[PDB]
């Protein structure tokens, strides 16, 4: 392959005020939002299950 | 030859609070003696001792299940 | 430890109220459940 | 609030800890839904958010070190202690399982036939596949060492080559172990013998997979030149972890496969 | 932005604050649970109706106070806030990971709450011993939910231990040796070592309990050749260390408080003090079986365990005497915090002596599982850990907030709690000697008086905690900001003012290599 | 970053109004203390 | 047994390469040859309904809840005996 | 058994329990000593205006406060171990009785000669005859000959239980699949009560143990009348 | 019941070239059976088997010395 | 057992001095206390002329050639039985 590390150093050191988890571009953002969505959605889902199970369902 | 038996006496092989082996061993030993004496045309009256001891120490339920197991041939101990 | 005087002093009356509200938030909900223990026990 | 004059790393606020914490909630309760209300959705969602979190968290660590240069010598030294301490707790984790094993096999109960292995159990032969597994893992302890040295000497081709061999060896062990699991005449439900055998070697087996992907990560980072001949902590940790996995196996082999059968 | 700051934090101070808040909340849950216990036992007969609810309550009480109140407050709260400040560090070694240690706690607590809500809850005792905890006597998700809560809490603290040890060892001023770090820092380092080594054995143990309930393994089921006693060994191998983990940070705080309010530059016998905590930490790993004296172990091993358990009093003795030696000749300030510390020194001594009685396996036969042991651990935990937690809290509260408490109210608070707890637990020594078992929801008529007095003492303490909530309100409501603090020369944490800025030690301290 | 600093500013709750604080504290500790009692009730109400 | 292959079992990437290809890998081939010049097939064990085996205190949360995860019909009997 | 407003141990019915009472008196004497010493010192330290805030030499007194406690501990341990060994002492019993804990009652088995077995349940407070003890009465007591060395073997058929009888100085856990041995010996006839001492579920508080000690002669007839 | 004995048959407990234990064990077992059957008032005809086996396998000299030892009470085996 | 005394079991002469006097030496005192609060005297073993003991295929090249080097009359019998 070829060494393109220096090029990525520049992209990430660029003073754009972005935190490292987003500094990489537009994709970091979609991943981030996908992750947060599943976590919150799933958390809501689990709370619901906890509720159903809390009551005798049989 | 003892039948003036009060109860299983102290056995140095099993000197501590845990007597699980004492019951177990005497139960095995008996059935092994009984088998030998019955398999070589002899007297089981020798095997008596062990039955008294294991009878004194072993919980009823253990003895019942072990017997049932021996009947169905799933007794894990080598008799 | 030395301090400036209170920026928004809590007069005795204000304290009395604050103490009252606090105690109540601890005693009421539990008193309600406890009072009704029978109503739940009998099923 | 000036320019910092210490060599440490102040990390940008990150959502990954929250996300990872939530993942843990999803997996455990997902496991609870699976075990009792026979459903895998929650567990599946949990597994997914967990990978996403590990991927992004470690991605950032790379960004912060390789790309932003925050890993000064002080920071690295910290990372070393962290890794070691982590391995130590893993050792104690496995110690619980060796305790269980030794406890059961040294004092076999009446319900087992009062002997070890329990009557009815047909243990594997340690001179067959288990000997093989042993030689495969130790051999990868040797190739990973060659990898390390190639790296320190700046030899990119050999580092990649040695790293590759190490990896195929670890993959090979996984396949062999999986085959043995299938071929084995006893199961996890076969009393304390099957219990002890499968959770101890099962967890080790799980660690061999974790170490392999860790090394796979190191492989790709090397393909992209992330490592310099002097700064390559990700690899060192990958290697230490690999030797731990190697050693734990040696104990399983001697204890459970050899002595315990 | 509330988010970036409070949910995505990487600041040791904000995380420490989060822990103090969580721990304060959990303490209310735990206190409520302790009152339901005494409510049931405050009059002959049954109050709750079914004794499984009682058992569920007794269990929850223990987990909440231990895992969700004491540890988060002492280690997560005071640990994160003070450790970096006392050694001149910018933050912890792994500030992002540190945030996960905290966020693993709410989910963990949720699972514990969920366990008592589904099915009939887990009425197993905090020891959650099998077969009672097995899938036969406790079928359903409850015990499994309990096990998972414990996994998360374990992961949280293991990760925390790695952080504290790394930080304390790697991030001090280049010239400062370990023998120049304050005692609290040492106390939290030793505790972290204990957590690192003990928590994983617990995790292994409860994972085996989990597979027995759901994967048909038989580690603890005799049917498959397992042994319920194996569980006990693994659990308590973690369990004794745990009790020392709950008190060590407190030993640290008490040393700082006694030193400060006596007007001394340093505690007496600093190295004897370091030696003592290491010794306690070490010996704390080889005495576990004193919790299993009625289980049927060989007499020789029982003699070993009582002998070993007793040597722990020697190093503990040098600490008690060193605290007293610190007071010697001091210019004493009778502040609330100092009051809490004096109470600790005495109460802890009582509770520890009582533990020496129980160390005797011969005597423990008749005391084991009676209220005499409940009296012991409540002296060292409810009047040890908690008293340290209160002294440390009123002492450093101004550093955390920038505001001061109303000292008179604080003293009123101490006085009430001092009465409440003694009234509650002292009588229980009688119950135990006279034979009252633990974990009972009702008792033979003869034990009525003491149980009655005891339940009454528990309401006095209730008053004290309600009062405390008010005290915090009034401090924040009045807003008396701090001006000057005494003895900053030997108390670094205060040097950056109250409260210290978000980022402290942006420029390191300067320490000569003389 | 540009987070605010000083007394009453390093906390996740506003302390600018003593009476609104009274309410939040009340809810906070209150819900905490109340939880066990409602769980016991919940359990008594299934059977 | 024991061990002693002359010297150089330390220092030099060339040395570790040497050990990798001259000792490690060959050992793997030998154990592979052995593990295949021995590994054929163990006749499936006689089924006897011991109570300390084929444990079932709670059904597995998958399949029909009576089959272990890597169930192998040829060698793993159900609690009632072999399958087919 | 325990009486209202009791402070210490129940009166000793056996010789080891006597031994324990005395050993406890000994230990308590010491805990009073230490605890009173610590309180006197604390009050001494807090009652003077004299100050000495400069540094004091560490080591010097540290030896007194290390050696002394070491001596005191040896004074508690010697006796402790002596008794510990007596309790396990090689006894030669004249009867063996087994007890099996169950979820919510104890069952007894005397099987040296016969196959005598019976369950022992707590007598509900609503079926108590006047003068009977509320949560302590059992319908079928465990009768044993007074003044003899009985060997008790404890186990359980379900969860853990603990067979205890304070007055006699006994507590042995009942563990499934395990037979634990303890040695009983009463020096007086009478009724002696105890209670399950290991949480076993919902009715852990309601499965007492009542021992009835009478002369041999009466034990034998009772055995036969029980089948 | 065998007296149609040709010689000690193959014994899976001692499957290798070294048969030292085979002789030893059977010698022991016999004297132990003999003692039990004589000590519990029974038939030694059960103990016969072992004597035939140990007699076939044990060298004369070993048997002689072991007997002499038992006589003087210096026989190391626990009979 | 196990072990874990907090940290600092490495680096610094002060640290090793600390371990020497705070852990090593105290262990020796404890084991000394034990080895003396236990070590009294084993009653001399009953003499039985086993042939696999008190071996004499060639006389010792010292004394009367029938006494082992650190012969202790109270506990070491000659082949003929105890001395006095
Ligand atoms: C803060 C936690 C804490 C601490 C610090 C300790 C400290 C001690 N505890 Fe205990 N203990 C618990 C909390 C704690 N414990 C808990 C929770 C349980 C019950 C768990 C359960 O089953 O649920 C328990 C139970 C427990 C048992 C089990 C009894 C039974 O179940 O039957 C035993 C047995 O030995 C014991 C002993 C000790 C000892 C010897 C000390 C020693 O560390 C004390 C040393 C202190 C002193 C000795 C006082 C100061 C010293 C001096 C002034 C010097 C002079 C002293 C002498 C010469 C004697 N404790
Ligand atoms: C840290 C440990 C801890 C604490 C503090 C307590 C506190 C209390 N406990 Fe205990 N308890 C245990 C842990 C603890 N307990 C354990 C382990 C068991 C055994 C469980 C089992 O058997 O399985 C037990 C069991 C137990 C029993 C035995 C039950 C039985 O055997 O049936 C009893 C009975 O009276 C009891 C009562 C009390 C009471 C009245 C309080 C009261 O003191 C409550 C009063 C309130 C406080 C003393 C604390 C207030 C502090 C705060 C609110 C935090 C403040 C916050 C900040 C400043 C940031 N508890
Ligand atoms: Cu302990
Ligand atoms: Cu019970
Ligand atoms: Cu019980
Ligand atoms: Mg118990
Ligand atoms: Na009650």
């Amino acid at each position: 392959f070829e060494n393109r590390v220096a090029e990525k150093q520049k992209l990430f050191q660029e003073d754009n005020g972005l935190p490292v988890h987003l500094k990489g571009g537009a994709t970091d953002n979609i991943l981030y939002r996908v992750t947060m969505t599943l976590c919150l959605g799933g958390t809501l889902y689990s709370l619901y299950c906890l509720g159903w199970a809390s009551f005798p369902h049989k | 030859k003892i039948k003036n038996y009060q109860t299983a006496p102290f056995d140095s092989r099993f000197p501590n609070q845990n007597q699980t082996r004492n019951c177990w061993q005497n139960y095995l030993d008996f059935h092994r003696c009984e088998k030998a004496m019955t398999a070589k045309g002899g007297d089981v009256s020798v095997c008596e001792w062990y039955r008294r001891v294991y009878k004194s120490l072993c919980p009823i339920s253990w003895v019942s299940t072990w017997d049932d197991r021996r009947a169905e041939g799933t007794f894990p101990g080598k008799i | 430890i030395t301090a400036k005087p209170a920026k928004t002093p809590t007069s005795p009356k204000e304290q009395a109220i604050g103490l009252s509200v606090t105690f109540l938030s601890f005693l009421l909900p539990a008193g309600w459940v406890l009072y009704h223990l029978d109503n739940y026990k009998k099923s | 609030m000036t320019h910092q004059t210490h060599a440490y790393h102040m990390v940008n606020p990150s959502p990954w800890p929250l996300t990872g914490a939530l993942s843990a909630l999803l997996m455990t309760s997902g496991l609870t839904m699976w075990f009792h209300f026979n459903s895998m959705t929650l567990l599946m969602i949990g597994l997914t958010t967990n990978m996403l979190t590990m991927y992004q968290w470690w991605r950032d660590v790379i960004r912060e070190s390789t790309f932003q240069g925050h890993h000064t010598p002080a920071v690295q030294k910290g990372l070393r202690y962290g890794m070691i301490l982590f391995i130590i707790s893993e050792v104690l984790f496995f110690t619980g399982f060796f305790w269980a094993f030794y406890h059961s096999s040294l004092a076999p109960t009446p319900e087992l036939g009062g002997c070890w292995p329990p009557t009815g159990i047909h243990p594997l032969n340690p001179l067959e596949v288990p000997l093989l597994n042993t030689s495969v893992l130790l051999a990868s302890g040797v190739s990973i060492t060659w990898a390390h040295h190639s790296l320190m000497e700046g030899d990119r081709k050999h580092m990649l080559q040695a790293l590759f061999i190490t990896i195929t060896l670890g993959v090979y062990f996984t396949l062999l172990q999986a085959s043995e699991y299938y071929e084995a005449p006893f199961t996890i439900s076969d009393g304390v013998y099957g219990s002890t055998f499968f959770v101890a070697t099962g967890f080790h087996g799980l660690h061999v997979i974790i170490g392999s992907t860790f090394l796979i990560v190191c492989f790709f980072r090397q393909l992209k030149f992330h490592f310099t001949s002097n700064h390559h902590f990700g690899f060192e940790a990958g290697a230490w972890y690999w030797h731990f996995v190697d050693v734990v196996w040696l104990f399983l082999y001697v204890s459970i496969y050899w002595w315990g059968s | 932005m509330f988010i970036n700051r409070w949910l995505f934090s990487t600041n040791h101070k904000d995380i420490g604050t989060l822990y103090l808040l969580f721990g304060a909340w959990a303490g209310m849950v735990g206190t409520a649970l302790s009152l339901l216990i005494r409510a049931e036992l405050g009059q002959p007969g049954t109050l709750l109706g079914d004794d499984q609810i009682y058992n569920v309550v007794v269990t929850a009480h223990a987990f909440v106070m231990i895992f969700f109140m004491v540890m988060p407050i002492m280690i997560g709260g005071f640990g994160n806030w003070l450790v970096p400040l006392m050694i001149g560090a910018p933050d912890m070694a792994f500030p992002r990971m540190n945030n996960m240690s905290f966020w693993l706690l709410p989910p963990s607590f949720l699972l514990l709450l969920a366990s008592s809500m589904v099915e009939a809850g887990a009425g197993t005792g905090w020891t959650v011993y099998p077969p009672l905890a097995g899938n036969l006597a406790h079928a359903g998700a409850s015990v499994d939910l309990t096990i998972f809560s414990l996994h998360l809490a374990g992961v949280s603290s293991i990760l925390g231990a790695i952080n504290f040890i790394t930080t304390i060892i790697n991030m001090k001023p280049p010239a400062m040796s370990q023998y120049q770090t304050p005692l609290f820092v040492w106390s939290v380092m030793i505790t972290a070592v204990l957590l690192l080594l003990s928590l994983p054995v617990l995790a292994a143990g409860i994972t085996m309990l989990l597979t027995d309930r759901n994967l048909n393994t038989t580690f603890f089921d005799p049917a498959g050749g397992g042994d319920p006693i194996l569980y006990q060994h693994l659990f308590w191998f973690f369990g004794h260390p745990e009790v020392y983990i709950l008190i060590l940070p407190g030993f640290g705080m008490i040393s700082h408080i006694v030193t400060y309010y006596s007007g001394k530059k340093e505690p007496f016998g600093y190295m004897g003090m370091v030696w003592a905590m290491m010794s306690i930490g070490f010996l704390g790993f080889i005495v576990w079986a004193h919790h299993m004296f009625t289980v049927g172990m060989d007499v020789d091993t029982r003699a070993y365990f009582t002998s070993a358990t007793m040597i722990i009093a020697i190093p503990t003795g040098v600490k008690v005497f060193s605290w007293l030696a610190t007071l010697h000749g001091g210019n004493i300030k009778w502040s609330p915090a100092m009051m809490w510390a004096l109470g600790f020194i005495f109460l802890f001594t009582v509770g520890g002596l009582t533990g020496i009685v129980l160390a005797n396996s011969s005597l423990d036969i008749v005391l084991h599982d009676t209220y005499y042991v409940v009296a012991h651990f409540h002296y060292v935990l409810s009047m040890g850990a908690v008293f340290a937690i209160m002294g440390g809290f009123v002492h450093w509260f101004p550093l955390f907030s920038g505001y001061t408490l109303n000292d008179t109210w604080a003293k009123i608070h101490f006085a009430i709690m001092f009465v409440g707890v003694n009234m509650t637990f002292f009588p229980q020594h009688f119950l135990g000697l006279s034979g009252m078992p633990r974990r009972y929801s009702d008792y033979p008529d003869a034990y009525t008086m003491w149980n009655t007095i005891s339940s009454m003492g528990s309401f006095i303490s209730l008053t004290a905690v309600m009062l405390m909530v008010f005290i915090i309100w009034e401090a924040f409501a009045s807003k008396r900001e701090v001006l000057t603090v005494d003895l900053t020369t030997t108390n670094l944490e205060w040097l950056n003012g109250c409260p210290p800025p978000y980022h402290t030690f942006e420029e390191p301290t300067y320490v000569n290599l003389k | 970053s540009h987070y605010e600093e000083g007394p009453g500013k390093n906390i996740p709750f506003s302390v600018e109004n003593k009476w609104r604080l009274l309410a939040m504290m009340t809810l906070f500790f209150g819900s905490g203390f109340a939880a066990p009692f409602f769980i016991v009730r919940h359990q008594l109400l299934k059977k | 047994a024991s061990a002693a292959k002359g010297d150089h079992g330390g220092t030099g990437a060339r040395t570790w390469r040497f050990l990798t290809f001259g000792l490690a890998l060959p050992s793997v081939a030998l154990c592979t040859l052995n593990s295949w010049l021995h590994s054929g097939h163990r006749e499936r064990p006689a089924f006897i309904p011991y109570h300390h085996l084929r444990i079932r205190t709670k059904p597995f949360s998958w399949g029909d809840g009576n089959h272990t995860f890597f169930h192998n019909p040829r060698v793993n009997p159900l609690p009632t005996g072999y399958e087919k | 058994m325990a009486y209202p407003m009791q402070l210490g141990f129940q009166d000793a019915t056996s010789p080891i329990m006597e031994e324990l009472l005395h050993f406890h008196d000994h230990t308590l004497m010491i805990v009073f000593l230490i605890s009173s010493l610590v309180l006197y010192i604390i009050s001494l330290m807090l009652t003077t205006k004299l100050t000495h805030t400069s540094t004091m030499d560490a080591q010097e007194v540290e030896t007194i406060w290390t050696i002394l406690p070491a001596i005191i501990l040896i004074l508690i341990a010697l006796p402790s171990l002596r008794i510990l060994y007596m309790m396990d002492e090689i006894n030669n019993p004249s009867l063996t009785v087994k007890t099996m804990g169950h979820q919510w009652y104890w069952s007894y088995e005397y099987t040296d000669y016969e196959d005598l077995s019976f369950d022992s349940y707590m007598i509900p407070t609503s079926e108590l005859k006047p003068g009977e003890l509320r949560l302590l009465e059992v319908d079928n007591r465990v009768v044993l000959p007074m003044e003899m060395t009985i060997r008790m073997l404890v186990s359980s058929e379900d969860v853990l239980h603990s067979w205890a009888v304070p007055s006699l100085g006994l507590k042995t856990d009942a563990i499934p699949g395990r037979l634990n041995q303890t040695t009983l010996m009463s020096s007086r006839p009478g009724l002696y009560y105890g209670q399950c001492s290991e949480i076993c579920g919902s009715n852990h508080s309601f499965m007492p143990i009542v021992l009835e000690l009478v002369p041999l002669k009466y034990f034998e007839k009772w055995s036969a009348s029980m089948l």
